[PDB]
């Protein structure tokens, strides 16, 4: 079995740039920005699939 | 298609207690198919019907 | 006279704080007795009580 991507998904390729150091309610959180919206997510939680 | 006699084998059976408020980390989840369960006393069907 | 009412058996200077009382006793800043909580699996940051 390999669990197929849902519908919703957008492919991303990693790469160190992806992720920083950021300010997010008073801690250094890991922010990943989205490469397509260009928004910026310091939570692992409510980042887009 | 036939109920099972034998004790079966079954994945390990880790238990999250999450309380008020906690900090989640997932470093050194398992991989392999896994059990999460949240109470302790989950053998609550007790009383035998003979 | 005395007879007409007991006054609940209580001093007309015990009934006179006792109506203070009663504003004390329903001031909301002591009704720290809270009724009901919401569970809700979220984020914790930048805490506010309120």
């Amino acid at each position: 079995f390999v669990p197929d991507v849902p519908e919703g998904y957008v492919a991303v390729q990693y790469a160190h740039r992806l992720f920083s150091s950021s300010l997010a309610n008073k801690r250094n959180r890991v922010t990943y920005t989205h490469p397509p919206t260009g928004m910026a997510y310091p939570s692992p939680t409510g980042r887009p699939h | 298609d036939d109920v099972g006699i034998m004790q079966q084998k079954k994945p390990p059976t880790v238990v999250q207690s999450r309380t008020d408020v906690f900090n989640e980390q997932f470093a050194n989840e398992a991989l392999h198919p896994t059990t999460k369960v949240i109470f302790n006393g989950l053998d609550v069907n007790t009383e035998v019907q003979p | 006279e005395a007879f007409r009412w007991s006054r609940y058996f209580l001093d007309e200077l015990q009934l006179r704080r006792l109506s203070v009382g009663l504003r004390l006793i329903t001031n909301p800043r002591i009704a720290r007795r809270f009724n009901g909580v919401r569970i809700m699996y979220l984020t914790d940051d930048d805490p506010d009580p309120d």
